[PDB]
Parts: structure tokens; sequence; C-alpha cells
């Protein structure tokens, strides 16, 4: 099941990942982010349906 | 670790045709599957295997597979010196011609011939017992050799997959010229080529009319006279298997320390030392002329000049008796020339193979015997300017929609013929990225 | 990975979703 | 077989030109300085979705129709022509002939109904910089005709004096309103051809 | 085993097709009776394209003969290698042409057209892989020009994926030895261009100045003008018959030649050209050859090529041959004059080798050339028939047979978009 914690933990979790892969080569983070808001404005708009 | 040999097209199989004979007469195989009953052996009995396979009794037969659509030449080497020697039923002849046009070689005509010489091919690989790869040969300007050449590849790669290939592929010159539909047929078979062969290798027609023009003293050369330096060129590049090599570098070497990134794999090839009789004896050979003249831009099979680019990556294969001294001293002056330069993210980019055996000679031929031959098969970016000029002739031709509807009147649609100019800009962008 | 490669999926992915 | 025992002679050449159309989405299509076109093709030219770039370094991606119309359009010379957009707005007849906005280098931007050129429509175009502040040199709203906006209009000078009445860029003999709002006094009258002739001077 | 079928129609046609058995004949080798008693063996590996073997060695030659009187089969039969034909190959009518296309096309078609098709297609069953088919016939004939073209239709609409080769000759200005060449010429070109897939245009004045500039003959006669047109015909075909450095098919051939499926009607020339007189004086080499192709006094047909445009152009060459040379001469002789050929392609030229010279000779070529400066001949031809066709003249001898006026419009208007498309393509 969905956990606000456990959602928080792996937000958290692709931020260090993401600092990681920017410190690598910028660009790949910025479509990293890009991506992380498109799925979360996905999953906002199915909590909105539910 | 045997090698198979696919010869497509009439060029193909005229390449062929020159060069089992400089194979048949290396390792002393008498030209009709045996050997002379006296012992006039080099020395093995195993420097043929990569070649050939006795059969009960000394009975050879080549590991070749020369498909054609249209029967006039694969009968033309039926009925001419090699008889005995050949397979009768690898000799794959089709019914009718390609014509220049890839949709009837890899449509029309291909989709009931591939399917046939794939047999051939199964039985061939099942009985070598530890294969190593594929050659093929093939003429991009033409409708066999780009069309079910192109088909073929991809066929054998939905199959095999692992193992490697290398594809020696003639392109058109950016004048000389015989074939007026040429361009369509070679952005094609390019685009099929591109992710399929693992090392090409690169021909052309007038880069190998200029050399035999200014060394080997012809000024009305043919190509009976370009395949056999071309069957050269193979030769030297296959003979660390065959032979007892020093310093030798199997099939793999190539892709190993040659192909840096896998789009990129098109190279410059060329050979030294391209002597006749009347100068061989009054010049001398020594490994640091015959290498300098291999990394001038004079002695190229592929007309580019490699000033315009940087040389990525190169490997230079001798032969005859060659003391590793005198090559490493002859590479350490070339990283001493001036002309020529490097992509400074390669600090180490020769490979230097060596083996034991001095280059042949065919009777009747132009190059004479000599002590060492060098093979400088170089991976360079100044190639991806051919590629450029050769897509804007392309781009004129389309424009006006010529020649479109012969090609389209078969399964082929404008979907790939889109798809292949926007591969090779793709290629353009890849080359020129990699730039300094 | 190069950065033509990403360049090139930034563009791939722009064209494909402007349908 | 009858497939083959059919009227196809002359038919095939016939189908195979008709099959060498040159349209659908192709991938792309190149020249020598030419326009480079990625998007939907049909009836031979650019018809449909997709973008153009050609020798006047400009990429603009819009709805092609046969260059006997077009759809919504978006035209600009980013980065390169140095500017983010120069027209954004739908097509009709090969003109925008509707709601467009047009940027100058540093003139004027331009937002408003138009067909055919600045000949007709109602809309803004503020002719100074700044538009996202009151800095803004002037704001007018009306009926452009010409250069010479030569309808009932209306613009802020941004100093909050305000004009609304008959203009043909000025000097059209109508009867207008000018309010000097900051100081409290309004002006009704005729622009006879200049900014004054006559009229009457009141106090709001 | 690329088999090609030889049909021939119209007087012209006959003699055309007499002449050009005849020289295949001899080159392979078959003596006049019918037997085999060539030379070489290597002529032998290819005579299933033109002939079978009945029995004990007769070969039969695969052509079809037709006609509207037998006044030309008798002709035949009686000329030189006459006795090859099948006697089963002589479909021939009672009438006579009448020099009207309406007897040509219309009349006489269903009664003639319906019993041929029976002998081409028991060939094409007794052959095995059809390459395509070879007319050789008139345009300014009844038989050729309409009974011909109408044969051309049917042979199309049964086979549609065979290639057509089509030899023939049209009528012209200051040779004119008939008063209704525009009607026939129009009424056949109508369909030709519809239906055919090479158009081997030919004439009488570019054969008769050949026979007198090139070959400096007294008295030249058709006799001579038609074994040019069989060393033509002959050289065309030479690569299915024999191997070479560069083997050209006739598929080969029509995709490096046309460019555009409606724009197929070629202009042909022959080399090497020398007088009997001045035989031992010339050199027979390439740039020599070349030379003598690339000029408007060795077509063989009434074009002035300088003034138009090679679109594209073909040359086979026959003989132990160097293609450095060859394509070295194709290449100079193209960067020389770059105006006479289109803008938008390169390598215009085509080349191909052989490596067996004709008879009599060792080394020779053909030159067939797409260009665009061959619509001044139907340009001719269509201002005569405006001509003569405003005041309705000898127009009763067609519309009194089942054919309407409106046949004649349309067939004009073809024409006229024809000649305008290669116009446009300059
Ligand atoms: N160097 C060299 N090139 C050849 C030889 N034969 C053909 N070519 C090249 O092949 C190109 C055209 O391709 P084709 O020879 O027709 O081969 P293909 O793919 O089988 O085409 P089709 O015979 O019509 O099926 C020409 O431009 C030549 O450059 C040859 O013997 N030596
Ligand atoms: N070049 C050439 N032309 C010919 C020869 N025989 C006839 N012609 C011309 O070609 C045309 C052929 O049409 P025609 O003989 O009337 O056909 P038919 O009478 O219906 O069989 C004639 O008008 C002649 O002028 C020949 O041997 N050589
Ligand atoms: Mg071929």
């Amino acid at each position: 099941g969905i956990c606000p914690i456990r959602e928080e933990l792996y937000a958290q979790t692709f931020d260090e990942l993401i600092r990681q892969v920017t410190i690598n080569c910028a660009e790949r983070g910025l479509l990293l982010l890009r991506v992380r808001d498109e799925m979360r404005m996905t999953i906002a708009a199915y909590q909105t349906l539910y | 670790r045997e090698v198979i040999s696919i010869h497509i097209g009439q060029a193909g199989i005229q390449v062929g045709n020159a060069c089992w004979e400089l194979y048949c007469l290396e390792h002393g195989i008498q030209p009709d599957g045996q050997m002379p009953s006296d012992k006039t052996i080099g020395g093995g009995d195993d420097a043929f295997n990569t070649f050939f396979s006795e059969t009960g009794a000394g009975k050879h037969v080549p590991r070749c597979i020369f498909l054609d659509l249209e029967p006039t030449v694969v009968d033309e080497v039926r009925t001419g010196t090699y008889r005995q020697l050949f397979h009768p039923e690898q000799l794959i002849s089709g019914k009718e011609d390609a014509a220049n046009n890839f949709a009837r070689g890899h449509y029309t005509i291909g989709k009931e011939i591939v399917d046939l010489a794939l047999d051939r091919i199964r039985k061939l690989a099942d009985n070598c017992t530890g294969l190593q790869g594929f050659l093929v040969f093939n003429a991009v300007g033409g409708g066999t050799g780009s069309g079910l050449g192109s088909l073929l590849l991809e066929r054998l790669s939905v199959d095999y997959g692992k193992k490697s290939k290398l594809g020696f592929t003639v392109y058109p010159s950016p004048q000389v010229s015989t074939a007026v539909v040429e361009p369509y047929n070679s952005v094609l078979s390019t685009h099929s080529l591109l992710e399929h062969t693992d090392v090409a290798v690169m021909l052309d027609n007038e880069a190998i009319y200029d050399i035999c023009r200014r060394s080997l003293d012809i000024e009305r050369p043919t190509y009976t006279n370009l395949n056999r330096l071309i069957a050269q060129v193979i030769s030297s590049l296959t003979a660390s298997l065959r032979f007892d090599g020093a310093l030798n570098v199997d099939i793999t070497e190539f892709q190993t320390n040659l192909v840096p990134y896998p789009r990129i794999h098109f190279m410059l090839s060329s050979y030294a030392p391209i002597i006749s009789a009347e100068k061989a004896y009054h010049e001398q050979l020594s490994v640091a002329e015959i290498t300098n003249a291999a990394f001038e831009p004079a002695s190229m099979m592929v007309k580019c000049d490699p000033r315009h680019g940087k040389y990525m990556a190169c490997c230079l294969m001798y032969r005859g008796d060659v003391v590793p001294k005198d090559v490493n001293a002859s590479v350490a002056t070339i990283k001493t020339k001036r002309t020529i330069q490097f992509v400074d993210w390669c600090p180490t980019g020769f490979k230097c193979g060596i083996n034991y055996q001095p280059p042949t000679v065919v009777p009747g031929g132009d190059l004479a015997k000599v002590q060492r031959a060098v093979c400088m098969i170089s991976n360079s970016t100044a190639i991806g300017e051919i590629f450029s000029r050769l897509d804007h002739k392309f781009d004129l031709m389309y424009a006006k929609r010529a020649f479109v509807h012969w090609y389209v009147g078969e399964g082929m649609e404008e979907g790939e013929f889109s798809e292949a100019r926007e591969d090779l800009a793709a290629l353009e962008k890849d080359f020129e990225e990699v730039g300094a | 990975a190069t950065r033509l490669d990403v360049i090139n999926l930034q563009e791939k992915l722009d064209q494909q979703l402007q349908q | 077989a009858e497939s083959l025992r059919r009227k196809q002679g002359d038919q095939l050449w016939k189908t195979s030109d008709q099959k060498a159309q040159k349209e659908g989405p192709h991938h792309t299509v190149y020249w020598t300085t030419g326009e480079r076109y990625q998007g939907s093709w049909k009836d031979n030219k650019k018809h449909g979705k997709g973008t153009v770039i050609y020798k006047n370094s400009d990429k603009y991606e819009g709805d092609w129709a046969n260059d006997m119309r077009h759809g919504l359009g978006t035209l600009w010379l980013y980065r390169d022509g140095k500017y983010v957009v120069r027209y954004n707005g739908e097509w009709r007849a090969d003109q925008p002939t509707g709601h467009g906005t047009f940027f100058a280098d540093n003139g004027d931007t331009y937002e408003g109904e138009w067909l055919n050129g600045r000949r007709h429509g109602k809309g803004r175009a503020v002719y100074g910089g700044r538009p996202v502040d009151g800095f803004g040199g002037d704001v007018y709203e009306g009926y452009f005709e010409n250069d010479v906006k030569c309808g009932p209009g209306t613009m802020m000078y941004a100093n909050g004096d305000v004009y609304e009445g008959l203009w043909a860029a000025d000097k059209k003999n109508g009867t207008g309103t000018y309010f000097y709002m900051s100081k409290g006094k309004r002006f009704d009258g005729v622009w006879a051809d200049g900014a004054i002739k006559c009229g009457t001077y009141s106090e709001i | 085993m690329r088999e090609i079928v030889h049909i021939q129609g119209g007087q012209c046609g006959n003699q055309i097709g007499a002449k050009f058995w005849e020289v295949v004949s001899d080159e392979h080798g078959i003596d006049p009776t019918g037997t085999y008693h060539g030379d070489s063996d290597l002529q032998l590996e290819r005579i299933n394209v033109y002939f079978n073997e009945a029995t004990g060695g007769r070969y039969v030659p695969r052509a079809i003969l037709m006609d509207l009187e037998p006044g030309t089969m008798d002709s035949v039969r009686s000329g030189p290698y006459g006795q090859i034909f099948r006697p089963d190959n002589f479909v021939f009518g009672q009438t006579g042409a009448g020099n009207n296309w309406a007897k040509g096309h219309y009349t006489e078609g269903a009664e003639l057209i319906d019993s041929v098709l029976d002998v081409v297609r028991k060939e094409a069953e007794s052959c095995d892989c059809l390459q395509g088919f070879q007319v050789c016939h008139s345009l300014g004939g009844g038989t050729g020009s309409g009974m011909g073209t109408l044969l051309i239709s049917k042979i199309r609409e049964e086979y549609p994926d065979r290639m057509m080769l089509t030899f023939s000759v049209v009528p012209s200005p200051k040779v004119s030895d008939t008063v209704v060449e525009p009607y026939n010429a129009t009424l056949s070109v109508h369909q030709l261009v519809e239906n055919a897939d090479e158009c081997m245009v030919l004439d009488n004045e570019a054969l008769y100045d050949i026979c007198f500039r090139t070959l400096k003959l007294t008295t030249p006669t058709f006799g001579d003008l038609n074994h040019l047109i069989s060393a033509v015909m002959s050289g065309i075909t030479c690569c299915l018959r024999f191997p070479g450095q560069l083997n050209a098919d006739l598929r080969k051939l029509a995709v490096n030649l046309i460019p555009f499926p409606r724009l197929h009607f070629f202009m042909v020339g022959f080399t090497p050209l020398t007088s009997r007189g001045s035989q031992q004086y010339r050199a027979l080499t390439v740039p020599e050859l070349t030379q003598q192709m690339w000029d408007a006094k060795n077509m063989m047909c009434a074009a002035d090529p300088r003034h138009g445009r090679y679109l594209t152009a073909s040359a086979l060459f026959r003989g132990r041959m160097s293609t450095k040379e060859v394509d070295e001469q194709m290449l100079n002789v193209q960067n020389k004059n770059s105006s006479y050929f289109v803008e938008w392609i390169p390598n215009n030229v085509k080349s191909s080798v052989c490596d067996i010279p004709p008879k009599g000779l060792k080394m020779s070529a053909t030159f067939i050339g797409n260009s665009t400066a061959i619509q001044e001949m139907f340009k001719r031809v269509s201002e005569q028939f405006t001509a003569m066709f405003r005041r309705k003249a000898f127009l009763h001898w067609y519309t009194g047979e089942g054919m309407d006026e409106m046949e004649f419009t349309e067939a004009e208007s073809n024409m006229n978009d024809l000649v305008s498309e290669y116009q446009q393509y300059q």
C-alpha cells in the first residue's frame, strides 16, 4: 500500500540520485527532473480523480 | 578457426574469382581441388584450414558462397578454369537480373533466393568446427550486391548475431562513375550496412585506377587488375590465422582495438609496396619507406584525403621477415610526423601485427616477389566527407523524384528513402561531433 | 551515452510529442 | 492466371507513378540550401503538421496545407536570428488571417486580429518596450486598417493620458476625446488634419 | 536462359526482321539450311535466347511474322535465311493494309490479331523464361502502324511485367514516300507512349545521310538501311548472348535510361561506321569510337542533339576493352559540355562492356540516348497533322470505318502534351 513517508523517502532518494547524475553530467539531471515532475503531475491528477 | 566467404553481385563474384586463385596458389592447391603429389609444400597441413577442407582424398573445397541473381558470370566461373575446385552447389545463380534496382534485389527476387543460400550457409557453418567470422565482398552501386547483400546481412544478423562481419564494399568515385542511378542504391544499402556489418572496409574504382596508374605503371588498367590487389589486401588481412605469426592478430583484434564506438566502423585501407618488376629491384624495400608510403595519402583504396580528418586509430599487418625493432621505430617516426594528426584522446593507437609469411606471386601478374609487405587499415574521420558528398549527389536526384517510380513499383515506399537519408545525416553528425 | 545522444533524445521526444 | 491476364500493361506504370506520389509522414526531406521539412506529407507538396527550415536560418513549425493554405504557425529565428518568436498564430489562405502575435526586432509587439497584412482587424499593439510594466511607451487598442491605423481606436500614452476617437495615425478630422486624466481636464472635438484645430475643453 | 521474342509486322518490319535474323544467325554460326556449323563453342551457349532446336539440329528462330497480304511473306521466304523461319510463324491475311489506320487497327485487327495471339502465346509457353518482347515494325504504314499497335495493346494487357523494345520507323518531311503519314503516325504514337517501354525511333533520311556521309556509298538502298538497323538490333542484345566484364540486361538499360515512366523515346546510333575505301586508315580505339558516337552525324534519327539536352545516355561496348579508358572517355565527354546534359543528374551516361565484338570486326559499340531534342521529331508530324486536319483532308477514309474525329483530336492532344513535357524538361 501507499504511504506518505514511503513516498517522501523515495523522493529523497531520487533527489540524491539526480544530484549524483548531475555531478556526472547535468543534462541527464535536467531530463530526469523533467520526467520526475511529469509523473508527479500524473499522480496528482490520479489523486484528484480518486 | 575457419573463416567463410560470401560474394554477392557480379563485382563480388569477380573479386572472388580473382581472390580464391590467390588462396589456392598460397596453399599450393592445384586449380582442380588437389595438392601436387610431390612435396612442394611451404609447410604445415592446416595453413589451409581457414579456407578449405579435405574430403576423404585430398579434394579440398573452398568455404565460399557465390550468390548472384543473373546467371552470366556464375556460369562463366562454372565453365572457367576452376571447375573441379569449386563446390557445384555453393555457386548459387538465380533466374533474372536485378538491374541496378534495390527494390528488385531486396524484395521481389531476393526473397526466393535468400532462403536457398541460407541453408548452404548453415551446412557450411555446421561442418565448420571453430568458425571465426564472415567476410562479405560486394558492390553497393548495383542491384544484387546492394539489395541481396543487405537482405542477407540482415537475415544473418537476425540468426547468428554475435559473430563478426568484415564487409569489403565498393562505392562510386566522386567523379568517375558507370551506373546512373547508383546514389539511390548506395544510400539504401548504406543504411542497412550501418548497424549490421561489424567492420566496414571501403573500396573505390577510381582510387584503385589511379594507384595502378602512378605505381604499377599501367595507363589502361581494368577490373581484372584491381581485383588482384584487392585479393592481395584481403590475404594480408587474413594471413595471421593461416601462418605462424610472431606478433599476430586474429580476426577479433580488428574489432577490439579499432572500433572505439560501435557506430564508428568505417576504415581506409592501404597496401605497400605497389611495385612492378622494372623498379622493384632498383628500389630498396624497407620498413621505414614502405610504412611511409602506406601513410601517404596517394596510396589509399578510398579516394579521400586523410588530411581533412584525424586518424582515430590504425592497424598495420606486416608479412615477410620483419624484425619488430624497425616497425617500432617506424611507428615512432609516424608519431613524430607532422602532417597527419590524431585526436588527443587516443595516446596509443597503433596495432602492429606481424607474420612470418612473405607475400605471394601469381603467374602473369604485375607485382613481383618481395621480402615484406604491409597492409594499413585506419579508422580515420575523413570518411564523413565521402558520405556527405555522396549525399549531396543524392539530394539533387531525390528533389525531382527522378528514377523513383522504378523503385516504388516494388515493395519499396518513400519512407525508407527518407529514413536512409536521415541515417546518413545522423552518421554525418556523429563523425563531426567526434571532431576535435 | 553521448551529449549528441542526449540532445537527440530530446529532439526525438519533442518530435514524437508534437503530434 | 486471371491476375496476369488483366488490363495491366499501361496500368502497371500508371500505378507506379501514382505510388511515387512522394507523400506520407517522411522522417525528413533534404536539398542543398533547400526547405528541410519534417512532418506529414500529401498531395505532392507540404500538407499537414510539420516544421520547415531553409536558407534564412528560420525554423518554423506549422500545419501545412499544399501551400494554398496553412494552419497554426509558429515562425521564429531562435538564438540564431536571436529572436524568440517573430510570428505566432493561425493561418488561412497562406496568411495569418486572424488571431496573431508578431514581434518586431525592437519596434513593437502586435497581438491582434488582421487579414492580409494589418489592413483590418481589432486588437492591441504596444508600440513600446517593457510590455510587462507601465513603462511601455504606449498601448493602443482598436481597429487597425494600415500603418495609419485608420479606424475608431483608443491609446494610452503611459503618462495617464488617453485618446479615444477616429484615427489615421492622426489628423483624421474625426470627433475624438482626449483625457488629461492626471490634470483632471478633458478635450473633445475635431483633430482636423493635425493635433489641433477646434473643440471644447472642459472639466470632466 | 533469358528468352527474347521478336515480332515483325508491316512490309518494312518484315524486311528489317529478315535482315536482323540474317545477322544474328550468321554470328551464332548457323548456316542457311538450318543446322549449326559455327567454329567457336562460345556462341553455342546462348542460342536458346533466339532459337529452338526442334529435332536433328534444325534450329528454328523464335519469331512471329504478321501482315495483311501474302506479297510480303513471299519475299520473306524467298530472301536469304528464309527457310529458317518456322512455317507456323507466317500469320498472313488476304485483303491488304490500304494505308488506313482504321483497317489496320479496328477492322482487320479483330480477325488477324485474335489469330496471331495463338501463335505468340504458344511461343511464350514453348520458351521458358521471357525476359521481354522486341517488336520491329513501322509507324508510317497500315499493318505496322495500326495492327502492330493493337497487338502491342493486347500483349501488354497479357504480360504486364515483361519489357518491350519497340523498333519503330517514323515518317519525315524530306523522305515522305506517302501522303497520309501524319494520321497513321499520331494514331500510333498515342498508344506507343502509354504502352511501350523503350521506343527505338528510327527514320529513312538519317539512314540515307549515314550511308552517304559515313559509309560513302554510291547507291544506298533498303538493303543497306536494314543492314544498319540489324547491326543496332544485334548490338542491343549482345549482352544477354555473350558474357563480359560488365553485363547489361534489358531491365538494366531501362532503369539506367528512364527517369520518368512516359519519357522513354530513345534515339540510337551505331559505331564504328567506316567506309570500305578508307577501312585501313582509321584507328579502332575508344577515343575514336566515342568521338564518332557523340555527334549529330551518326545518330540514326532526324534529331540535332546539340539543339537539345541529353537527359540520359547509355553506351554498350564490345571487344577486349579497358573499363578505365571507357569511363574516362564517358566522363571527359560529359564534362566538356555540361550544358548539353541536364543539371539535376550526376553521371548522365551509363556504360557497359562485353568481351566478344561482332563478326568481321574487333571493337564496336552502340549508343542509346534519352534526349529532349527528340521532341521536334514529333513536332513536325504534329504541325503537319494540324494543317491537314483543319480542313478534314482524307478524313473520310477514317470516318467511314467506325472512327470518330474525337479520336483524331485526342491523339493530337496526346502528342501535344508529350512534346510539351519534353520541352518543359529543359
Ligand atoms: N573494382 C571493381 N568494381 C566492379 C567490378 N564489377 C563491378 N564493379 C562495380 O559494381 C558497380 C555496379 O554494381 P554491379 O557491378 O552491377 O553489381 P550488382 O549489385 O550485382 O548489380 P547487378 O549486376 O545489376 O545485379 C559498378 O559501379 C562497378 O564500380 C569489378 O570487377 N571490379
Ligand atoms: N528504312 C526502310 N524503310 C522502309 C523499308 N521498306 C519500307 N519502308 C518504309 O516504311 C513504311 C512501311 O509501311 P508499309 O510498307 O506501307 O506497311 P504495310 O504495307 O502495311 O505492310 C513504308 O511507307 C516505306 O516507306 C526498308 O526496307 N527500310
Ligand atoms: Mg548483379
